[PDB]
């Protein structure tokens, strides 16, 4: 669990030397975007559930995983979904915040896809979704931003691949 | 019937324990890196 | 269903089944006969018991089905009568099963999470399921509409 | 009241994490010590604990 | 992919030679006029389920007999592909105006479309109807810039000069 | 009728390209024609002279230093009084092309470098073949070429205009004369010095055999294994580039391949296999539960409909319409890209990509399992209880031979 | 590649006979009903066009994945490639059905299709379902049962043709799976 | 054959996405040191005479059995093809340099080098030297280190292009190992 | 390679500098006379490229039947694979002159080889003679008696590291016999 900031401390730390010009360098590089991510941050967690109801209507809504024997079917089961993709768009929050995706692997990547291997959830389905999620995300906090926020989907879509 | 099954009991399930084996949390069963390479028998240099 | 839970219920507390439990599984299984003629009265009346079901629906709540509502057009007012017959389905399943934990677990729990999610009114798919129970009521006797309306007014009640 | 921990009910009904878990993570909640921890004594918690 | 960069290393590699600087020069106006071109792909996308909407029923307003039996929209399922089809191709464009060029039009879209198009019985006509719409529904200076209709409108219109 | 005519007629009156040049591999990589201008430039007559060198001699190192023979065959070029089928016509007759094609070629070896080079194609079938050894025997090699380019074939499909090219025409007369041709044109590296090993039998690289593969192919009907047509070849260098979903390029061979990985894959790839054929009997009928009252869901919400813009006032308030073409169906954005995201939330297509995707990875882990005696082994997996028996004493399958000596 | 005659000429050459009049009952027998193979292999040449459109989108129908991105049907090249070889099996098996003999269906359409759908990562089980929808048509078509259109026929029996067609097509299966 | 454009084109395709906002970032920052690639690229193709003999001649300095008899670079004209091919995998590595993404390295160069070079019986692993002395120049033309030629640039940082084509260098001499 | 002499652990947080318990006896002997074996195993793999070359062509020009169409080295994938091996052997041998002892070679290389070269038909009798060509030519470089190249050695001996080295050879040569 560290940020930006955590991170830079961190390697510069390691070594047992000062925060030189390098690692400054990069240390305001994150204050440029400060005022960046905390709108996008800001807007997200306004159509939070917006989002996540323009996510499976465009990517799962009518795929036969919605059908009986699809993995979606029961309403326990859908109710999960809007559940675990909640938690998808909000620890993506966190790491456009941070500036940094150890939040993800420490809280969310580490024994998932092994998870989603047991329940039988697919992982074909769950990845589109995040892409469809992502494809929102976009439109809402602008291109930059929405490279920020989606710069921590495909993490988090490339770990549980 | 479908075939991607799932797992879980009482209703809404698929005939499917929990876990394909009623197990939630499977304890792994992997070595570490430098004895599964040693069981392996071809990185025995490395 | 109601082995089961007497089951599970005396499981928890390492006992066996009372007298109380072991009267009731053995009134139970005397009781399947007339389970099994209740539900076959409404397994080929979906027909009716969900169109008409869907009639007085629109009739009582015209929102749903007017120009902005959740079930307009030739589309949504499909679905619109797809979950009326998933509710019609699971009736049967907790009229067989004696108990509403086949509608406990499906339809039942998290259903407000679902509706809430896809902008249907939560309050609207109440008023199909009670529309419903009228025309399921009406087409058996008092004995058992005592039963068949006992099992909607439960999914109406978890409904809201 | 509406409260909600859908991470400790996902954590428990996989069985990631025990009900002796998931009761220690309920006690360290914040929906806990506002009800049962603020308005008493670290006497009176000890107790209620 | 026909692009800027995939005609300077396609026949330089024809020919043999390294990168000299009239293909290093090539991709100099990669840069200038990159700078508008995606601007129309980020309108485009972040405005793309309102674009086909507005476009996909002019080919409907326009050809009303569509919807009758035997014709190409006639059930739920074949209007549903018909307004897929007009998001495909806003979103060829989209990928047209990020290449440089159209290369995502000339092999995923045109390429064998008017094969397909006289197999299924689709009306052509009724494709361009969407299109040209879309052209005409294009504000210069409130859409997106100036530039950036010019970028938007010339892959359109390309893509109406192949399917007509 | 999709395609109207083949690339063996000529392109009628009203096409810069043929139509089975559309939509092949024609348009995507650089196997296309690069046919010459009226009058040029010097440098666009040398494109066309690098072109006729990289396909005439298949990326052979035509070593610029000597052009021997060359320069008299490009100079009657480079005044125009040579064609370019007659340039290629007689670049086949010279020295630099025998010593390469034909001093170490067998005369299979020899025939099928010419339909690679002269032609586009590969040879077809046997007695394709037979005419063009019988012409070779009967009149010799310089009366070959000149039978071999001057009947209904390259004058149809390059012309005197254009040079050769690999002739991916869509249509194939057999369905492996698309096999052989990518097993010869192997990739854009390769040369037929190369294909043919006449460097390595070749003492100090010259004046070796040029030996052939694939002449059992042109005997017997047999194909070509798709190694060979996958691997080292053409279609890798006019790929699309797309995102297929069962990937065409095929893994490269693993070392330790185990029995015990193979014998659960092949029961995996019938699992699916018998459930494909399952699952595909009940599909789009009562795979969607909201078809059924699609009859009365369309006959419900068919009362008072709106004309203008407007209505449905309902008590008063706007509510208005939309009355497009879509949403008098009442569907969205997230109804027609519902197509698009069918590939996780599919049913049948999500058996159909795990079928081919475990049967590529069956097929690249049975074939290299052609190793046999020295091979060192390893166990990467955890050494389970789980194994097969060796019992194979007697008779299991026995492949039905009811002639055991009928004489 | 050989046809219905030349198929039992082959066949008498492999002992060096003449063709006696115990073999030629098939044969005469051959051009008997001679009149109803040309009116039956009519009657699929006159929908050639519209049975490949019924046969490839029956496929998709089937397995809805191939017209999403990534599956082997998507893009209007592959769906015009796809529609080809949807016509050139239609074309050789039509051609089989004429001449009356599966020589010029298997030295030309499907020696070698198999090893080709692989190269190209074309799934092999969906056109099994595109060859299977045209099975099913081919002897709709022949016994004239089909259910949006109707063609003129003489009155009499047609189902060996229908079975001769069939077996054309199950030919295209075996071949690529 | 693809670039850093259509790379995540076909990227987002097989996501069935628009080019949004996310990704527009990768490319405006990508064209926003559109200037640092291109005085890159002239590091390279300016030398590329002088580093294709630097190259071969130290690979023949190591490993000399090559222009022993017997070997692969005895022969004058098998001498010959050796620059050739160090300076073919330069004209590749230099498009790919240019384009930003490796397809045209993956599917012009390396498509079925591997195969050649048993073929022709070269030995792999001084192709390897070969490839590799390319390597370790390229990343000093474009830091500017190289130790006898300094070329004159605006100055600012450029390890990300050094280790961009120190990328396109190891795709090449893994696929031919 | 790297196994065949043992190095020492200087730095703390290893468990090999604390609780090694042990130092490598067998290894530590072996840079008693490390540079004289390092020189030695550096005169064979600098002609490594050269001496398989030569070795394959010695036995081809003396048993001409090998490239003749029908033996085992006529075809271009056989030919490959026979420079191959000599190559493989050659870099096994300088396995086990490098560490000292022959335990890499038995198991690794020669286990298993006399049972496959019966099973693929390799003459034995002549892979014998290639690998007589290779223990002449180890012994000529190694006691830098090589007629067309010498080497800069140190000032001194190399008899009983020629003898060490052609007493694998043999060891090769009868595991394949
Ligand atoms: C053909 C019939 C035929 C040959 C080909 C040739 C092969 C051959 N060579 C030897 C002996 C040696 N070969 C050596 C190898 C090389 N010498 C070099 O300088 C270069 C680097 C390298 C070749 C590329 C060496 C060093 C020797 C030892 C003699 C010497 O000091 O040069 C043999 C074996 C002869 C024997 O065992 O006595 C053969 C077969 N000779 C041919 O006859
Ligand atoms: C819409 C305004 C038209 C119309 C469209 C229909 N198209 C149908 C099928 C179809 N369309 C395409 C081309 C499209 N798909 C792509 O993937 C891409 C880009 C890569 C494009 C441009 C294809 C390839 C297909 C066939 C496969 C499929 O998608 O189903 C279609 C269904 C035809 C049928 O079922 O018979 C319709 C109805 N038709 C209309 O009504 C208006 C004129
Ligand atoms: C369609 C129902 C399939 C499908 C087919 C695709 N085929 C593609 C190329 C292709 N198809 C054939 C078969 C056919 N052509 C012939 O010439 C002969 C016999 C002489 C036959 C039977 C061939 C040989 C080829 C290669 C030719 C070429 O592409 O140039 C193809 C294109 C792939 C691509 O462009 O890379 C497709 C999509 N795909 C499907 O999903 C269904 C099952
Ligand atoms: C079976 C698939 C059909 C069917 C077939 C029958 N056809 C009969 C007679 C018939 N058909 C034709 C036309 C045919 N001959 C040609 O030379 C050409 C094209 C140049 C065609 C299309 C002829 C000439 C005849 C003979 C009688 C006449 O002159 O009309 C037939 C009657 C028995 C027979 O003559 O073989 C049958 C049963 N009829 C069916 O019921 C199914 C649908
Ligand atoms: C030099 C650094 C190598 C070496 C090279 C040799 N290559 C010989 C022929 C040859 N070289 C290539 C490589 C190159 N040409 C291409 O067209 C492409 C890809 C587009 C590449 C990478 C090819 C394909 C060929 C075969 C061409 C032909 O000869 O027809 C060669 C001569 C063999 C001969 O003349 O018989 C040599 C010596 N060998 C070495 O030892 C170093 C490592
Ligand atoms: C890193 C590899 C180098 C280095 C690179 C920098 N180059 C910078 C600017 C720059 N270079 C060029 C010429 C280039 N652009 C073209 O269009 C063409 C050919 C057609 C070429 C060769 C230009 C035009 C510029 C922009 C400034 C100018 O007007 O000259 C640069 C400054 C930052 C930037 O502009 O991106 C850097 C850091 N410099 C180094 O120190 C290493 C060695
Ligand atoms: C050339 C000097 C020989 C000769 C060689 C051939 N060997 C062939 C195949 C082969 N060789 C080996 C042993 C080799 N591989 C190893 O991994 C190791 C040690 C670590 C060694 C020594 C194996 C295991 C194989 C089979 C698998 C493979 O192909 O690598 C071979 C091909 C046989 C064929 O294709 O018919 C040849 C020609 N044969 C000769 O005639 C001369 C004497
Ligand atoms: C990425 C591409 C992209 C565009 C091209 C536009 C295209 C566009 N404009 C409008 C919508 C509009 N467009 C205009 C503009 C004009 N109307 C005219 O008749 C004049 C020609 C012009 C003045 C400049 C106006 C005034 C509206 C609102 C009312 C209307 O629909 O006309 C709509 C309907 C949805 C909406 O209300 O926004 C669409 C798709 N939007 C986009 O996202
Ligand atoms: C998912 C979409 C979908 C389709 C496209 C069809 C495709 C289709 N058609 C048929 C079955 C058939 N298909 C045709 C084909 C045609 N009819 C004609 O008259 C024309 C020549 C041609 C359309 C242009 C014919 C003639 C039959 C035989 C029965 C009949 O229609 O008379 C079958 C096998 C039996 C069946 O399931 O019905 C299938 C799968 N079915 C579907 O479920
Ligand atoms: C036994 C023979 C032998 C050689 C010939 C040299 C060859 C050589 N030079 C370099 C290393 C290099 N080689 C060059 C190449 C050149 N310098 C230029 O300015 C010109 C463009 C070009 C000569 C025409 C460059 C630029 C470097 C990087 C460092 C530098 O020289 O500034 C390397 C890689 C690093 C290394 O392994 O040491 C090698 C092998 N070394 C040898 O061992
Ligand atoms: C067995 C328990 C169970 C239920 C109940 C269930 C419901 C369910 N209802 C849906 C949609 C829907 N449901 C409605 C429903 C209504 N509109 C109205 O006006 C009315 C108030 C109401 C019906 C009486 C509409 C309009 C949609 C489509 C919404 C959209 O397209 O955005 C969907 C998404 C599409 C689908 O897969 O069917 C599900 C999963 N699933 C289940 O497993
Ligand atoms: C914070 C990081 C984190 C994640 C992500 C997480 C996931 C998680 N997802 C679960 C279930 C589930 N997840 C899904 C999800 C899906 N079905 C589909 O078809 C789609 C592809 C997908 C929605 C995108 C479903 C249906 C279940 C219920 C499975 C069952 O009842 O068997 C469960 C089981 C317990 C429960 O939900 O209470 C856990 C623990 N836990 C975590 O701690």
């Amino acid at each position: 669990m560290q940020d930006a900031i955590t991170s830079v401390i961190n390697a510069a730390d390691v070594q047992g030397k000062y925060l030189d010009a390098n690692s400054v360098e990069k240390l305001r590089g994150y204050f440029q975007t400060g005022e960046l991510r905390v709108r996008a941050a800001a807007t997200i967690a306004a159509n939070a559930a917006t989002i996540i109801k323009e996510a499976v209507a465009k990517s799962l809504l009518y795929s036969d995983i919605t059908r009986p024997g699809g993995n979606m079917y029961t309403t326990r089961r859908y109710a999960a979904c809007i559940r675990d993709l909640d938690y998808y768009l909000r620890y993506a929050t966190y790491g456009m915040l941070a500036g940094d995706p150890s939040i993800l692997d420490e809280r969310v990547l580490n024994g998932l896809k092994e998870t989603y291997n047991s329940l039988g959830v697919p992982i074909g389905a769950t990845i589109q979704a995040i892409q469809a999620m992502k494809e929102v995300t976009g439109s809402l906090v602008g291109s930059d931003a929405g490279k920020e926020m989606g710069l921590y989907f495909d993490y988090i879509c490339s770990g549980l691949s | 019937r479908t075939a991607y099954p799932y797992t879980g009991s009482g209703y809404g399930s698929a005939g499917v324990p929990y876990g394909q084996d009623t197990y939630g949390y499977k304890a792994t069963t992997a070595k570490s890196i430098t004895e599964t390479a040693a069981q392996a028998g071809v990185f025995n240099t490395f | 269903s109601i082995v089961t839970k007497s089951i599970v219920n005396a499981d928890a507390e390492a006992r066996y089944l009372s007298p109380g439990e072991l009267d009731r599984i053995k009134s139970f299984v005397l009781s399947g006969q007339r389970r099994l003629r209740i539900a076959q009265t409404l397994t080929e009346n979906r027909e009716r018991i969900v169109k008409q079901g869907g009639q007085q629906l629109f009739q009582r709540r015209p929102d749903v089905v007017s120009p902005g509502g959740n079930a307009y057009g030739e589309e949504m007012t499909a679905t619109c009568l797809r979950d009326l017959d998933y509710y019609l389905r699971l009736v049967t399943y907790g009229i067989i099963a004696g108990d509403v934990t086949p509608i406990e677990e499906i339809g039942l729990v998290g259903v407000k999470e679902m509706y809430s999610a896809l902008g249907t009114p939560i309050s609207g798919v109440a008023e199909g399921i009670r529309c419903m129970k009228d025309v399921a009521c009406s087409l058996l006797s008092g004995e058992d509409a005592a039963e068949v309306g006992f099992y909607f007014d439960y999914t109406l009640a978890a409904m809201q | 009241y509406g409260f909600s921990f859908s991470v400790l009910e996902s954590q428990v009904k996989n069985g990631q994490i025990s009900i002796k878990e998931f009761v220690r993570s309920l006690g360290k909640s914040s929906v806990y010590q506002k009800q049962f921890y603020q308005p008493y004594v670290n006497s009176r918690v000890v107790e209620l604990a | 992919m026909k692009s800027v960069i995939t005609t300077v290393v396609s026949a330089a590699d024809a020919a043999g030679r390294f990168p000299s600087n009239s293909d290093l020069e090539s991709i100099q106006g990669n840069i200038q006029r990159s700078a508008a071109r995606l601007e129309a792909a980020e309108k485009l996308a972040g405005n793309h389920e309102a674009v086909v909407k507005e476009a996909g029923d002019a080919c409907f307003a326009k050809y009303a007999y569509l919807k009758n039996p035997g014709e190409a929209g006639e059930n739920q399922e074949k209007i549903n592909k018909c307004y897929r089809d007009v998001d495909h191709y806003m979103r060829l464009v989209n990928y047209c105006l990020v290449v440089g060029g159209t290369g995502p039009l000339d092999e995923w879209g045109i390429a064998g479309a008017r094969e397909v198009y006289r197999t299924l019985n689709l009306p052509t006509s009724a494709y361009v109807a969407s299109i040209a719409y879309t052209r005409d529904r294009l504000c210069v200076p409130r859409d997106m810039s100036a530039q950036a209709g010019v970028e938007f409108s010339a892959y359109l219109d390309y893509l109406i000069n192949a399917l007509s | 009728k999709v395609v109207d005519r083949l690339d063996s007629q000529p392109s009628a009156a009203f096409e810069q390209t043929k139509q089975v040049y559309t939509f092949s591999r024609y348009i995507l990589g650089p196997h296309r024609a690069v046919v010459a201008p009226v009058a040029m430039d010097p440098s666009e007559k040398e494109v066309v002279l690098r072109a006729v060198y990289r396909q005439v001699f298949g990326n052979a190192y035509i070593m610029e230093e000597e052009r021997a023979e060359l320069r008299v065959m490009e100079s009657q070029f480079l005044l125009g009084e040579l064609s370019v089928k007659e340039l290629v016509r007689a670049l086949a007759k010279s020295s630099t092309y025998k010593v390469r094609f034909f001093e170490g070629a067998v005369q299979y070896r020899f025939i099928e470098l010419c339909f690679k080079h002269l032609l586009g194609r590969a040879p077809d079938n046997h007695e394709e073949i037979a005419v063009h050894m019988r012409k070779y025997q009967q009149e010799g090699y310089d009366a070959e070429i000149d039978s071999y380019l001057d009947a209904g074939e390259y004058d149809n499909v390059f012309g005197d205009d254009t040079v050769p090219f690999l002739r991916f025409r869509g249509v194939y007369t057999p369905c492996d004369s698309f096999n052989r041709q990518c097993a010869l044109q192997g990739g854009w590296a390769n040369s037929d010095k190369a294909m043919g090993g006449a460097a390595l039998s070749g003492y100090n690289g010259s004046d070796g055999r040029q030996m052939s593969t694939m002449i059992g192919n042109y005997i017997s009907g047999k194909p070509i294994p798709y190694e060979k047509v996958a691997a080292d070849t053409p279609l890798k260098s006019t790929a699309p580039n797309w995102y297929a979903r069962p990937n065409p390029a095929l893994a490269p061979q693993p070392a330790y391949v185990s029995a015990k990985e193979i014998a659960e894959l092949r029961s995996r790839v019938s699992k699916l296999e018998a459930a494909w054929s399952v699952a595909v009997k009940q599909s789009a009928a009562a795979k969607d539960t909201v078809e059924t009252w699609r009859a009365a869901a369309k006959e419900m919400a068919a009362m008072r409909g709106i004309s203008p813009m407007g209505e449905a006032y309902f008590g008063g308030i706007a509510q208005k319409v939309d009355n497009g073409a879509l949403a008098q169906l009442g569907n969205k954005a997230s109804s027609y890209k519902k197509y698009l995201y069918a590939i996780e939330t599919d049913e049948v297509s999500r058996l159909e990509v795990d079928l081919e995707e475990a049967k590529g990875q069956l097929r690249v882990l049975e074939a290299a399992m052609a190793k046999s005696t020295p091979m060192t082994r390893t166990a990467e997996f955890k050494t389970l209880t789980k194994n097969v028996a060796a019992v194979t004493a007697a008779e299991k399958a026995d492949p039905l031979s009811k002639r055991p000596r009928i004489s | 590649m050989l046809d219905a005659f030349s198929r039992v000429v082959v066949n008498s050459d492999a002992k060096a006979a003449y063709v006696g009049g115990s073999d030629l009952q098939a044969l005469k027998s051959f051009i008997a009903d001679g009149n109803k193979r040309l009116d039956a292999v009519n009657s699929i040449v006159s929908n050639a066009s519209c049975m490949v459109s019924d046969a490839v989108s029956g496929m998709i129908c089937e397995n809805p994945g191939l017209i999403s991105p990534g599956g082997n049907c998507y893009t209007n090249r592959r769906m015009a490639a796809c529609l080809r070889d949807g016509e050139i099996i239609l074309r050789y098996v039509s051609y089989a059905l004429l001449a009356g003999d599966a020589s010029v269906l298997e030295d030309r359409c499907l020696n070698g299709l198999k090893e080709t759908y692989i190269a190209l990562g074309v799934p092999t089980n969906s056109s099994i379902r595109a060859v299977s929808i045209m099975k099913a048509q081919a002897v709709a078509f022949i016994t004239n049962t089909a259910t949006e259109r109707k063609m003129s026929f003489a009155a009499g029996d047609c189902t060996s043709l229908a079975s001769e067609v069939a077996s054309y097509f199950d030919r295209v299966g075996a071949a690529i799976s």
